């Protein structure tokens, strides 16, 4: 519902990639619905799902490599996380494959937090990825169609592209 | 204990490979 200006845009991203990288943390395949996010929400955590276990299964040497390199443990950490996932944009080139891969990092992260029963600090990371994450692509999530346009392009493959 | 600005770098040419990887298809 609009209150603001973009609080649509807010909700939709933090519930699928809440729900993402939760889900992941995991380790199974499980898919939970979404509260607000029915019709986005389910195209694009099937889609985020797809394509973040493919970036992460790629490049899993390099993600696992970080992962052992990084001291991540606390609440302080994001800041350093969210820097991180705007360094990727510092160029000014936000593209996808760039976008994809910081959620893939954060259900990596997850994941390494989830193993060591660290859900605590799980909760306000992927905030802190969702909000920086979205805070610094406004204009361009809301331009794009937000996660409407990001299946799309996932979808080129096969399913919807041509 | 400390953070080392590999990861942004890393995270930025996965990025743009990933990105490659799937605007490209099996064509």
């Amino acid at each position: 519902g609009p209150l603001g200006s973009e609080d649509d845009l807010y909700r939709q991203s933090l519930e699928i990639i809440s729900r993402y990288l939760r889900e992941q943390a995991t380790g199974s395949k499980d898919s939970k619905p979404l509260g607000e996010a029915g019709a986005a929400g389910r195209r694009a955590l099937e889609t985020l799902r797809r394509v973040g276990d493919g970036v992460q299964r790629n490049h899993e040497t390099a993600f696992q490599g970080m992962l052992r390199k990084l001291d991540i443990k606390n609440e302080g950490d994001v800041k350093s996380f969210s820097r991180v996932m705007v360094h990727v944009f510092k160029d000014g080139v936000t593209n996808w494959g760039r976008i994809v891969t910081l959620i893939s990092f954060g259900a990596f992260v997850a994941k390494h937090l989830k193993s060591v029963n660290q859900e605590s600090f799980i909760e306000p990371l992927a905030e802190t990825i969702t909000d920086v994450l979205v805070r610094t692509k406004r204009d361009w999530l809301v331009k794009q169609r937000g996660w409407d346009g990001f299946v799309e392009f996932f979808h080129v493959q096969d399913l919807e592209g041509g | 204990a400390e953070l080392p600005p590999e990861f942004a770098a890393q995270l930025r040419k996965i990025g743009d490979k990933v990105y490659c990887t799937w605007s490209a298809p099996d064509m």
